[PDB]
């Protein structure tokens, strides 16, 4: 029975900021816990050994401390590609920490925006797919609405968001409209209209056929 | 359980009658082995030595199996005087240092070892006798070190792996180093086994080894005394008390204590409650 | 270096014995003074030790995990694998096997997680497995800059590389969305120059380990 407690759940900053993680046991573990990184789609890194102690792949930017119950990771000078979700392990325990990612603060958005009619090949299999893209926008509440013959469409539309690939810490978002061969050969306009703060005005990209 | 309970405390530790010794940034054992901040704590002597939970290791990392024994017994003995002897280590290299135990910013190595390495790429089997002519107990503390690659242990030593043996009359040491890269600690992945050797007035000291090993300087005298150890985190002040706690000193009117379990000196019986 | 890669089934119906096997390379898997381990990813939990074995065997596991949780060594094959009985579907995750040496010199913790693997997802729902269908998605080819894609839909979305990893910044592959169907799909992008369509072949490679699919689809203009 060890309890471990990592604070906050997530918080953002800017490049340069200087950011410190918390990570509170419930008893007394001496000078003696780790800190670790993973970034998106990687396995964790050991960073920090013994609360102190930084490791091989140390930038010498991460730095932690503390004794007892309160330990602290601290990052001096905060980089994009730091963005990942770190955690703290204590030992006689185990125990994973719950986990905190943060991100940089964002600069002012720049969303470029692509659609994609479906495949000649896919057309023969009876389903229609049409994919439109938000490329490297910033910050991540964006809006992507469908227009059928410029009707809005709801329900048939899936989506899915990457995070910060670090280097320019922007995110990138893509739609796929799902209809059926007959629903698609109806209908000739179709449009992907996309609302964000980095748009003065909602930009609408469509093709026909 | 309450009148004739000492429940309080004047939350500082008094430094009489009892001789106090205050630890600082430092630990017993990195005073012992010669941690470069802990040059001033050289042949002391102690009645009660206070371990401060702030203390760290500034030199070369060390491990220690028993650490409680080791600690238990220089803490009883109340001494830390070192006399250094002339081990005659011949075809070898002495004063062996490391970047992580720097003092007057230099490399330097633990003031009471001896790391020795290879000499003209050569190194023999080192047999060194010493013997205790003496009355008193004599204490060497010796180490032995972990080369993470044995491309190391090859320019460190050129064997291909050591073996280091430490016997008494009744004793007898036998160490294997263990090639092993590890958790870098102030960038090292290296580390240094330190055991000890007590040899009796009329024993003799025998090194029977190759030399993965961080040779002794000396011996400590070895005294027996009620001298001890405590970890707090309370001040030193200048009062008189012949009772001390982690929590700071505290009269021996009451029978009873629920101060600290922990005590030192003629002190009351702990409580469990009230 | 130490590398480990971890194999094993990335479909699993419940109530059966979940199997890995992590394989470890360019060293001698019996260690003198060495522990290797398991541990589980899920979103929303985060990360959670599992088990954990000596080179002679000592075990001692997770008390979340009911004893459920059985490891095994054979230093014949420089592997140790995993063995979870009776899962459920709070049991599908991403389990990785790591290299973990153990110190407790004065400080009593040291409890270190050195080496990590690659990662293997595992899935309890039990239902059935079909490989993918890859559609390309076409540039616009106005001509400053273009976009194409691949189009995966219809366990894991595997592997999608760009022209055998020859193309590789400025690729944005999506995670995979639940369609309606059960079935999953994402897209994988990349932006190119407007002005090399004609001459530079664009081909993207997915390979799907749980169906055995590998595919090089042409993206052309
Ligand atoms: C025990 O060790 C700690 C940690 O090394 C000591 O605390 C720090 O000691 C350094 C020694 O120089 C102090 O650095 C000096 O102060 C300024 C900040 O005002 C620093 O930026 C400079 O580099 C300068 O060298 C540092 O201030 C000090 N920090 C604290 C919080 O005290 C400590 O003095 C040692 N001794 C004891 C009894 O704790
Ligand atoms: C390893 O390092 C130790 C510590 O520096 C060396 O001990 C020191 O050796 C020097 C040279 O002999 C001593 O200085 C000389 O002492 C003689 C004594 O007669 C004196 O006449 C000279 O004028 C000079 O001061 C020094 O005292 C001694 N350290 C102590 C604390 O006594 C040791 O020699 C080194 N060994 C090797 C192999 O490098």
């Amino acid at each position: 029975d060890i309890r471990v407690t990592q604070s906050p759940s997530s918080l953002s900053a800017s490049v340069g900021d200087r950011v410190t993680i918390t990570c509170r046991a419930s008893q007394s573990i001496s000078r003696s816990l780790n800190w670790y990184q993973q970034r998106p789609g990687k396995a964790p890194k050991f960073l920090i050994y013994a609360a102190s102690n930084l490791q091989s792949g140390v930038p010498s930017r991460f730095s932690g401390g503390g004794s007892g119950t309160d330990f602290t990771l601290t990052i001096s000078s905060l980089q994009p590609e730091d963005f990942a979700t770190y955690y703290c392990q204590e030992t006689y325990s185990r125990t994973f920490g719950q986990g905190t990612k943060a991100d940089i603060k964002r600069t002012v958005a720049a969303p470029s925006v692509f659609i994609f009619p479906p495949s000649d090949e896919q057309l023969k299999s009876g389903t229609a797919s049409v994919v439109c893209l938000l490329n490297n926008f910033y910050p991540r509440e964006a809006k992507v609405q469908w227009k059928v013959d410029n009707a809005l469409q709801s329900g048939n539309s899936q989506e899915s968001v990457t995070e910060q690939d670090s280097k320019d810490s922007t995110y990138s978002l893509s739609s796929t409209l799902t209809l059926s061969k007959a629903d698609y050969e109806k209908h000739k306009v179709y449009a992907c209209e996309v609302t964000h703060q980095g748009l003065s005005s909602p930009v609408t990209k469509s093709f026909n056929r | 359980a309450t009148e004739l309970v000492q429940n309080s405390s004047i939350g500082e530790i008094c430094d009489s009658p009892h001789q106090i010794l205050d630890g600082e940034n430092c630990t017993l054992i990195d005073a012992l082995l010669g941690d470069p901040q802990c040059d001033g704590f050289q042949n002391k002597k102690w009645d009660l030595f206070v371990e401060r939970s702030k203390a760290y290791s500034n030199c070369y990392p060390y491990d220690v199996p028993d650490y409680a024994s080791l600690r238990s017994l220089v803490a009883s003995s109340g001494t830390l005087e070192f006399n250094n002897e002339s081990f005659n280590w011949n075809g070898v290299t002495q004063n062996g240092t490391s970047s992580a135990c720097i003092r007057r910013s230099n490399n330097s190595f633990f003031s009471r070892l001896n790391w020795l390495t290879h000499l003209n790429f050569k190194y023999p089997a080192l047999n060194v006798t010493m013997p205790n002519n003496e009355q008193f107990d004599k204490l060497y503390i010796w180490g032995v070190h972990h080369p993470v690659t044995d491309k190391d242990q090859i320019f460190l030593y050129a064997q291909p792996s050591g073996r280091i043996t430490v016997s008494t009359k009744r004793s007898q040491q036998a160490v294997i180093p263990n090639i092993g890269f590890r958790p870098r600690i102030r960038n090292i992945p290296s580390r240094i086994s330190i055991y000890w050797t007590i040899v009796k007035p009329g024993d003799i000291l025998l090194i029977n080894s190759t030399g993965n090993l961080i040779a002794p300087r000396g011996y400590f005298k070895i005294r027996s005394g009620k001298s001890s150890i405590m970890r707090s985190d309370a001040p030193i002040g200048k009062c008189k008390s012949e009772c001390i706690t982690p929590n700071g000193s505290i009269p021996n009117d009451k029978p009873f204590q629920n101060v600290n379990r922990i005590t030192y000196g003629a002190c009351p019986r702990y409580v469990k409650q009230s | 270096q130490v590398q480990l890669q971890e194999s094993g089934p990335g479909l699993v119906k419940p109530s059966e014995s979940l199997s890995l096997t992590c394989s470890v390379s360019g060293g001698s898997v019996s260690s003198n003074l060495h522990y290797w381990s398991w541990i589980r990813q899920l979103p929303g939990k985060g990360l959670e030790w599992i088990g954990y074995i000596s080179y002679t065997g000592s075990t001692k596991y997770n008390p979340s995990l009911n004893g459920r949780v059985t490891l095994s060594i054979d230093a014949s094959k420089n592997q140790f694998s995993l063995e979870l009985s009776s899962v459920t579907a709070a049991d599908t995750a991403v389990y990785y096997c790591a290299r973990d040496f153990f110190e407790k010199l004065i400080a009593d913790d040291l409890n270190a997680f050195d080496i990590w693997g690659q990662g293997t997802m595992v899935t309890v729902s039990g239902a059935s497995t079909k490989g993918p269908s890859v559609f390309p998605l076409a540039p616009s080819s106005k001509s400053g800059t273009a976009a194409l894609g691949c189009l995966v839909k219809d366990p894991e979305p595997v592997t999608v590389s760009w022209n055998s990893g020859a193309l590789t910044s400025g690729v944005h592959t999506f995670p995979a969305v639940l369609q309606s169907s059960g079935l999953y799909s994402l897209s994988s992008v990349v932006t190119v120059p407007s002005s090399s369509l004609g001459t530079q072949t664009y081909i993207c490679n997915v390979n799907h380990k749980p169906s055995n699919t590998k595919v090089d689809k042409r993206v052309e203009p």
